């Protein structure tokens, strides 16, 4: 439980995190379906309890860069990823900052508002400075 | 080799301008396989 | 105004938060 | 133990609207506070279902009219009984029904459900029957006149046992029972319901879904079917029950699932 | 002139509570972008003439040859579903522009 | 003024957790990038608007 | 047509097993004693 896994349940092959649901299914049901008609929960066939299925956490990787005509130093955004999941992969950290946009790595958070330069999103921007 | 090289490869250029650039998506890998099926019950009658 | 993840579809945040839009307004 | 009766008990059959009955859960999947469109063999809304009524013998001392006819079975069947005293105790399904080929027997005897698939030589009225209160203060089955032979049984099942009885009373006609029968790509399926009522005459106007009860891999051609009524070669007494039949059709339905994931409302797209 | 102004702005508040159609342009934009993502997700359930929509139903029972035939319909259909969504979203972006 | 920015893993949408579907997707080459460049082009503009 | 390198793989099998010699196959021959690649290029030649 609470781990990303390749599951199979009575022949329902798939991949994701498994979790203990609060959803009650009536006795004849075995899969849970979301509005999209996509699967979102399953019953355990041995200890008849309902389990939520959630995606293994994933996102775009964006590299924030000054010009190569300026530097080799770069920062990386893992979009909509919670910082606690990037240690799995720069996972040394030393400079890590978590935002509404995801986890930003290799950039120094500074309280001073400057004018926007490279747009990160969710009110955040980045730039190259002393 | 590194994130900078990954952008050079994504842009197919040995020099990359200033900006924010997309690269191939990160995704937590499935830690193990799991198989769940009903309790094995009615065996075929091999003792017979 | 009254207002997918596991299929690779992702909703990115706007650059200006609804606070920054309240500021400019 | 396989003798029939001379008089042709075959007689009547009435028409009525199945208003919004015979909706059933189409798949084993939870959905909640959401509307879903599905296409399956469903009983059409407001369609002309057939009523096999048991008319009161006003002039005569017992059940002269007492039919259980062979009916077609195409796309699967919706069946319902208004039945005190446990009169409807199973069904026969298949093609020829004469042992020339296979057939399916479904029976609920006093002790268990039995389901079996064989080349049965069925009796011309197949039935079951009972001894009542006989010094033990118990009800006990003794009559089992359904076939003279069951040559080749390629499927057989019996449930875990139970003690069948009729107990607890209210004087109005009190219980609606519903069954849907489908045969899909070698699997037979039963969906069913029981619900309390108080109504005098017709198929109760209102709404409930049928739950899937059992699925069996029987493979046979069900072309047609018959039911099974209940009470050593002639002379017997029968209790009162009546039943309704309709045939499903492939039709798109929109189903409302409430928060609890129960089919609460439905719309027939045609 | 001020009392008319003050009364008029009161009528804006009262109106915006009252009418559901008021913000209709904005809601119709949300509804279209949402409808297109739910449409794009529901296309994953389509068979595209394959034996199943579920990728491992195809892979688990077949060899490298018969799987390539079957999976190549799903790749065709799903790529056609993205090229549809992105065409709609590009066209819809020009309306927003 | 704007709409929701949307970005898609074309690989995860077509082929989620299958290397086989990935290798068959390579037969079509750059189309997944062409789509992602377009959705990025939309998404960037939403800030501009 | 002209070829960069060419090989003859030569062996004896049961007439019924000829199918297992096709590319992308399975069975004890295909699984355990002679596999052809998915990108196999060549001709399989078989005779009683
Ligand atoms: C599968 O078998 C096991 C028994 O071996 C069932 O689990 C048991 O459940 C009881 C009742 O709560 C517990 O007291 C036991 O400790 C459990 N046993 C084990 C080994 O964990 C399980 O319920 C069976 N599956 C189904 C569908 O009933
Ligand atoms: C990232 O995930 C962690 C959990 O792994 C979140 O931390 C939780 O935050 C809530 C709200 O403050 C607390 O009630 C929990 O106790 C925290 N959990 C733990 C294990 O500390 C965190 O908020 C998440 N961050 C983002 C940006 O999503
Ligand atoms: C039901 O059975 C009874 C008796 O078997 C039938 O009554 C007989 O009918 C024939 C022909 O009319 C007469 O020759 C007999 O004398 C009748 N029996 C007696 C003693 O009256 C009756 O016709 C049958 N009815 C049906 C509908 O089959
Ligand atoms: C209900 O039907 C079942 C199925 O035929 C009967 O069970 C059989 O009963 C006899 C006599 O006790 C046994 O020798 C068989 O082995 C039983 N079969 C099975 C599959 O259990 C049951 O007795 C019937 N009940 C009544 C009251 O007739
Ligand atoms: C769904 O079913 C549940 C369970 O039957 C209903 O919740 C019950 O509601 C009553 C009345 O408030 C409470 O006395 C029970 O304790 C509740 N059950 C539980 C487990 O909390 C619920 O109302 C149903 N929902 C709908 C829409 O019918
Ligand atoms: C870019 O950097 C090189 C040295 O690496 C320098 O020769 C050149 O003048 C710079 N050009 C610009 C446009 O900054
Ligand atoms: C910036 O201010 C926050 C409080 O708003 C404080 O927690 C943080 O330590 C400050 N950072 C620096 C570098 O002073
Ligand atoms: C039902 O259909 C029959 C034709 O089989 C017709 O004669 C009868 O009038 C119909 N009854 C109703 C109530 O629709
Ligand atoms: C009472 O039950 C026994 C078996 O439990 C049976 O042998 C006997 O015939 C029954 N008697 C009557 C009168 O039904
Ligand atoms: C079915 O019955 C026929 C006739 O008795 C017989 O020839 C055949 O072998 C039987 N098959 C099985 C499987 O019992
Ligand atoms: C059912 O009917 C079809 C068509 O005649 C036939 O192929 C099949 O063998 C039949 N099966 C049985 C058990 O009658």
């Amino acid at each position: 439980k609470n781990k990303c896994v390749n599951f199979n349940f009575n022949g329902l092959t798939g991949t994701g995190v498994l979790t203990e649901s609060n959803k009650k299914f009536l006795p004849f049901q075995q899969f849970g379906r979301d509005i999209a008609d996509t699967t979102d929960a399953v019953r355990d066939p041995q200890t008849l309890e309902i389990l939520d299925i959630t995606p293994c956490s994933f996102g775009g990787v964006s590299v924030i860069t000054p010009g190569t005509n300026t530097s080799n130093q770069v920062a990386v955004l893992y979009q909509g990823v919670n910082c606690t999941e990037v240690p799995v992969a720069y996972s040394t950290g030393s400079n890590v900052f978590q935002t509404r946009a995801g986890c930003l790595i290799g950039a120094e958070y500074v309280n001073n508002s400057y004018e926007c330069d490279i747009p990160i999103g969710a009110g955040i921007c980045a730039s190259y400075q002393t | 080799l590194d994130p900078l090289s990954e952008t050079k490869c994504t842009l197919k250029s040995f020099t990359v301008e200033k900006g924010i650039y997309q690269t191939s998506n990160f995704r937590v890998q499935p830690t193990e396989s799991i198989v769940r099926f009903p309790n094995i019950t009615n065996l075929c009658p091999f003792g017979e | 105004v009254t207002l997918q993840k596991f299929n690779g579809l992702t909703v990115l945040p706007p650059l200006l938060t609804d606070e920054m839009i309240a500021q400019y307004t | 133990q396989c003798v029939n009766f001379t008089n042709r008990t075959q007689l009547p059959s009435a028409y009525t609207n199945s208003f919004t009955r015979g909706v059933y859960y189409p798949d084993k999947v939870f959905r909640s506070s959401v509307l879903h469109s599905t296409q399956d063999l469903f009983l059409p809304f407001f369609s002309n279902v057939t009523w096999f009524h048991a008319i009161h013998v006003s002039g005569t001392n017992g059940t002269k009219r007492f039919d259980n006819p062979v009916l077609p079975f195409n796309d699967g069947v919706y069946f319902a009984s208004t039945e005190k005293s446990n009169i409807i105790r199973g069904w026969i399904f298949g093609t020829t029904l004469d042992s020339k080929t296979q057939s399916l027997l479904i029976v609920n005897n006093a002790t268990n459900v039995v389901i079996k698939v064989c080349e049965f030589q069925f009796c011309n009225y197949p039935f079951l029957g009972v001894y009542y209160h006989k010094n033990n203060k118990s009800w006990m089955e003794s009559e089992f006149r359904v076939y003279s032979s069951a040559n080749n049984c390629t499927f057989e099942y019996v449930s875990q046992p139970f003690l069948m009885d009729l107990e607890g009373k209210q004087g109005n006609f009190k219980n609606l029972s519903e069954f849907v029968f489908k045969n899909i790509d070698g699997y037979f399926k039963i969906y069913s319901k029981h619900t309390p009522i108080n109504l005098v005459r017709d198929l109760p106007q209102g709404f409930s879904a049928l739950e899937p009860l059992v699925d069996l891999p029987i493979g046979i051609n069900i072309t047609r079917f018959q039911t099974l009524l209940a009470l050593s070669s002639s002379g017997w007494t029968a209790g009162a029950a009546a039943y309704y039949v309709g045939y499903l059709q492939p039709r798109t339905f929109l189903l409302k699932y409430n928060e609890n994931g129960t089919i609460t409302d439905a719309v027939d797209c045609a | 002139i001020a009392n008319q102004f003050n009364s008029a702005i009161g009528k804006i508040q009262d109106s915006l509570s009252s009418t559901a159609s008021a913000l209709g342009k904005l809601q119709d934009v949300v509804n279209q972008n949402a409808q297109a993502l739910n449409t794009l997700v529901k296309q994953l359930s389509s068979n595209f003439g394959a034996i199943s929509s579920v990728l491992n139903d195809i892979l688990s029972r077949l060899d490298k040859v018969e799987a390539e035939v079957q999976i190549d319909r799903l790749i065709t259909g799903r790529l056609q579903s993205l090229q549809t969504y992105v065409t709609q979203q590009l066209i819809r972006a020009a309306e927003i522009r | 003024v704007s709409m929701t920015k949307t970005s898609v893993d074309c690989t995860m949408y077509i082929c989620g957790d299958s290397t086989e579907c990935s290798n068959l997707l390579l037969q079509y080459g750059s189309f997944c990038t062409q789509l992602n460049r377009a959705l990025t082009g939309i998404a960037v503009e939403q800030d501009k608007n | 047509l002209c070829f960069t390198n060419v090989y003859a793989d030569s062996f004896v099998i049961r007439g019924d097993e000829v199918r297992q010699i096709a590319p992308g196959q399975t069975g004890t021959i295909a699984d355990y004693n002679y596999k052809l690649p998915d990108d196999f290029t060549g001709c399989v030649i078989a005779w009683n």
